[PDB]
DNA sequence: TCGAGAATCCCGGTGCCGAGGCCGCTCAATTGGTCGTAGACAGCTCTAGCACCGCTTAAACGCACGTACGCGCTGTCCCCCGCGTTTTAACCGCCAAGGGGATTACTCCCTAGTCTCCAGGCACGTGTCAGATATATACATCCGA
DNA sequence: TCGGATGTATATATCTGACACGTGCCTGGAGACTAGGGAGTAATCCCCTTGGCGGTTAAAACGCGGGGGACAGCGCGTACGTGCGTTTAAGCGGTGCTAGAGCTGTCTACGACCAATTGAGCGGCCTCGGCACCGGGATTCTCGA
C-alpha cells in the first residue's frame, strides 16, 4: 500500500509551487545538478516579494475609491517606495503613467 | 474678451496630462512610420497587432524621460524655455552620443 | 492544441490573504507574471555564476542565499533571508 | 511619414514631461531622435524574426529586442 | 603544483603576422587575455539564449552567426561573418 | 595502422585553438549538445578581432619611436577608432590614461 | 578620519587630468563624500564574495567580480 | 622686479602635463588606510592581497576623472569656467546615481 | 613690436633588468567504432492579418495681437591663483614571524534515473455587478477695476 | 478687495461586458527503489602578508598680494502663448479573401561516449639589448616697456 500523496509546498508551508520551480531550475541549464532545498528557498523569496507589492497596490487602489487593481495602482505603489524603486529602476510598466511633479521655480508668483 | 495670462493654461495642461495614462500620438501615423522604417531591412513584412502597441509604449516612455532631463538642464541655465542645446547636453551626459 | 501555464492561481491566492475583498484585472495579472519571471531569472543566473566561480557542480540553498544578498537592497534582503531560512527549516522538520 | 508626428503631439509629450515654454526649433530635433531610437530597436527585432524563419514580427521579438538594450518592458508576455 | 592556461601563444603568433618586428610586454599581454575572455563569454551567452528561445537543444554555426550580428556593429560584423564562413568551408572541404 | 595526427586548426587554416574552444563550450553549461562547426566559427571571429586590435596598436607604438607595445598604445588605438570604441565603451584599461582634449572656451584669446 | 588623507592637491591633479581650469573652494568636501559612497558599494560586494568562498583574505578576483557586477569591467588584473 | 605669470597659464600647463602621463595621482599608504577603515564595518580581522588595493585605486581614479569630465560640461553650459557643487550634483542626477 | 626670462625639447653616453628563446615531460587532444535520438521535410487545418467603403466629428491648421522673457552692456568686490618659506610624512631598503591558502587521501550520504498512479491545474461556458457615461448643480480659482 | 466669468469636483441614474466561478479531463508531480561519485573532513607544507626600524627628501601646508571673473541691475525688441474660424483625416463599423502559423507523422545522419596513443603547451632557466636616467646645450613661448 502506498501512502496518500502530499505536495512539497504543503510541507514547506507555502503557496507558490515547489515542483514547478524544481523543473524550471533543472531544465534551465544553470548547473549539472540541483539540491533539495533550493526550490523551497526560491519559492519563499518569490512569495514574499509578491506579497509586499500586492499590499502596497491594494492600499493605493483603496485610497482612490476602487475595488479592483490596475496598472496605475501598481506603478504608484512601485514609484512611491524607496527600495522597490531601486530594485525596478530600469523597468517600464505599460499603461502606468508618471508621478505628479512640478518644479518650484515654475509656479506663479 | 476673457484672456488668461501667458502660462496659466500651460500649467493646467501639465496637471491634466500628469494624471491620465493614455497614449498621446496618433495610431495610424505611428503604424505607417513603423512600416516605412522596417521596409529597409526586409521586404514583404507582416506585423502582429500587439507588436506595434509595444513599440508605441516604449517610444512614448523614452521621450517623456528625455524631456524630464532637458527641463533640469534648462533650469540649471537660469531659464524657463527649452532649446536644442539642452537636449544635446542631456544626451551627451546620458552617453547616447 | 498546446496549453500555456502562468502564476495566476498563486498570485490570486496570495492576494486573498492580504486583501480579502479586492480583485485584479487581466493587465495587472500579466504585469505580475512578468515581475515573477524576471526576478526568477536574475536570482538563478547569479547562483549559476557563483557555482562556476567556486568550482562546484551543484546549486544549493547557500548559493540562493548569497544571490539574494547580492541582488536585493537593504531590509528587503533581511526579510527574504528570514523567510527562506524558516521555510527550509520547516520543510526539513517534517 | 515622419511629418505625421505633429507639433501638438510633441507638445503633449512635453507637458507630461513637465515643461512650461517650448522654443520653435525643438520639433525637428525630436523627430530625428525618435527616428534613431526606432531604427535601433527594429533592426534587432527583424534579426530575431529572420532567425526563426518567419515572415511576421511578433511582440515576443519586440520584447527581446528591448531587453537587449536595457529597456525592459512589462505587460506584453515574458 | 597546478598549471594554468592562457592565450599568450596564439596572440604572439597573430602579432608576428601583422608586425614581424614588434614585441609586446606582460601587462599588455594580460589586457589581451582579458579582452579575448570577455568577447568569448558575450557571444556564448547570446547563442545560449537564442537556442533557448527557439525551443532547441543544440548550438550551431547559425546561432553563432546570429549572435555575432547582434553583438558587433557596422563593418566589423560583415568582416567577421565573411571570415567565419570561409573558415567553415575550408574545414568541411577536407 | 593509425594515420598520422592532424589538428583541427590546421584543417581550418587558423592560428587559434579549436579543440580547447570546443571543450570550454561543452563545460560552460550553455546548451545540451554542441555542433561541429561552431568552435571553428567562433575561433575565426576571435582571431579576426585580435588581429585588428594588434595592427592598430602596433601603428600607435611605431608612431612614438618604440619597438614594444604597452597599455598606453592599446588605449590610444581603442579610443581613436569609432567601432572598437563603441564595442568597448564600458571598459577600463589599467595604466592607459586619457585622450588629450581641451575645450575651446578655455583657451586664451 | 582617514578620508582626510585624500588631499586638496591630489583632488586638483585629478581635476587637471579631467580638464578643469578653475576650481571653487567647496568642491573637495563633496568629492570626498562621493568617493566614500563608491568605495562602500564596491567593498561590500567583494566581502560577500570572500565570505561565500570561506576565506579570510580578499583577492583581486573578488574585486574584479564586484566591479563587473556594477557595469564597471576592468582589464589587466585577472 | 620679480617675474610672475598671469592667472590661468600654469593651469593649462598642468592640464597638458597630466593629460599625457599615465601614472597614479593619489598616495598609496593613505589610500590603503582608507580601504582598511571602510572594510571593518562589514567584517573583522580581514586581510588584503597586494593586487586588490591596486585594482581598487585604479577603478576609483578612473571614476573620478570621468565625473570631472562631465562636471566641466555642465559648468560651461551655465556660461562659466569655474566648477561647482551644483554642477557635480546635476551631473550625478542625470547619470542616474541619485 | 622687440628683449629678458623661464620652460620644454633634443642628443650623446652608461647600465641593468625584463622579454625572448631553449629543454624536459605529462596530460589533453586525436583516431577509430557504435548507438539512439533530435531535427529536417512533407501534408493539412484554420487563425488572423490585410484591403475596401461610407460617415461622423474631433483634432489639426492657419492667422492676428500683445506681453513677457531672453539677451546685451556696466560696474563692483571679493575670492581664487601664483609664489616663497617652513614642516611633515611618504617612500625605500632590510629582518623576522607565522597565519592561512593550497594540495592529497578516504569515505559516505545525497542526487539522478525508472516505473506506477492519481489529483492539480488548464480550457471552456455562464451570469451578474463594478465601472463607464450623461446631465445638473455647486464651488473654487483667476483677472481687471 | 471684490464681482464677473470660467473650469472642475460631486451626485444620481442607466447600461453593458469582463471577471469570478463551476465542470470535465489529462498529463506532470509524488511514492518507492537502486547505484555511483561529489563533496566534506583531517593532515601537512611553505608562501605571502603584516609589523618594526632608520634615513633622505619630495610633497604638503601656510601666508601674502592682486587681478579678473561672478553676479546684480537696467533696458530693448521680438518670439511664443492664447484664442478664433476653416479644413482635413482619423476612428468606427462591417465584408471578404488568402498567406502563413501551428501541429503531426516518418526517417536518417550526427553528436555523445569509450578505449589507446602521442605531441603540444607549460614550468623552469639563462642571457643580451631596448629603454630609463643623467647632464649639457638649443629653441620656443610668455610678458612688459
Amino acid at each position: 500500500a502506498r501512502a496518500k500523496a502530499k505536495t512539497r509546498s504543503s510541507r514547506a508551508g507555502l503557496q507558490f509551487p515547489v515542483g514547478r520551480v524544481h523543473r524550471l531550475l533543472r531544465k534551465g541549464n544553470y548547473a549539472e545538478r540541483v539540491g533539495a532545498g533550493a526550490p523551497v528557498y526560491l519559492a519563499a523569496v518569490l512569495e514574499y516579494l509578491t506579497a509586499e507589492i500586492l499590499e502596497l497596490a491594494g492600499n493605493a487602489a483603496r485610497d482612490n475609491k476602487k475595488t479592483r487593481i490596475i496598472p496605475r495602482h501598481l506603478q504608484l505603489a512601485i514609484r512611491n517606495d524607496e527600495e522597490l524603486n531601486k530594485l525596478l529602476g530600469k523597468v517600464t510598466i505599460a499603461q502606468g503613467g508618471v508621478l505628479p511633479n512640478i518644479q518650484a521655480v515654475l509656479l506663479p508668483k | 474678451p476673457h484672456r488668461y495670462r501667458p502660462g496659466t493654461v500651460a500649467l493646467r495642461e501639465i496637471r491634466r496630462y500628469q494624471k491620465s495614462t493614455e497614449l498621446l500620438i496618433r495610431k495610424l501615423p505611428f503604424q505607417r512610420l513603423v512600416r516605412e522604417i522596417a521596409q529597409d531591412f526586409k521586404t514583404d513584412l507582416r506585423f502582429q497587432s500587439s507588436a506595434v502597441m509595444a513599440l508605441q509604449e516604449a517610444s512614448e516612455a523614452y521621450l517623456v524621460g528625455l524631456f524630464e532631463d532637458t527641463n533640469l538642464c534648462a533650469i540649471h541655465a537660469k531659464r524657463v524655455t527649452i532649446m536644442p542645446k539642452d537636449i544635446q547636453l542631456a544626451r551627451r551626459i546620458r552617453g547616447e552620443r | 492544441r498546446s496549453r500555456k501555464e502562468s502564476y495566476s492561481v498563486y498570485v490570486y491566492k496570495v492576494l486573498k490573504q492580504v486583501h480579502p475583498d479586492t480583485g485584479i484585472s487581466s493587465k495587472a495579472m500579466g504585469i505580475m507574471n512578468s515581475f515573477v519571471n524576471d526576478i526568477f531569472e536574475r536570482i538563478a543566473g547569479e547562483a549559476s555564476r557563483l557555482a562556476h566561480y567556486n568550482k562546484r557542480s551543484t546549486i544549493t540553498s547557500r548559493e540562493i542565499q548569497t544571490a539574494v544578498r547580492l541582488l536585493l537592497p537593504g531590509e528587503l534582503a533581511k526579510h527574504a533571508v528570514s523567510e527562506g531560512t524558516k521555510a527550509v527549516t520547516k520543510y526539513t522538520s517534517s | 511619414n515622419i511629418q505625421g508626428i505633429t507639433k501638438p503631439a510633441i507638445r503633449r509629450l512635453a507637458r507630461r514631461g513637465g515643461v512650461k515654454r517650448i522654443s520653435g526649433l525643438i520639433y525637428e530635433e525630436t523627430r530625428g531622435v525618435l527616428k534613431v531610437f526606432l531604427e535601433n530597436v527594429i533592426r534587432d527585432a527583424v534579426t530575431y524574426t529572420e532567425h526563426a524563419k518567419r515572415k511576421t514580427v511578433t511582440a515576443m521579438d519586440v520584447v527581446y529586442a528591448l531587453k537587449r538594450q536595457g529597456r525592459t518592458l512589462y505587460g506584453f508576455g515574458g
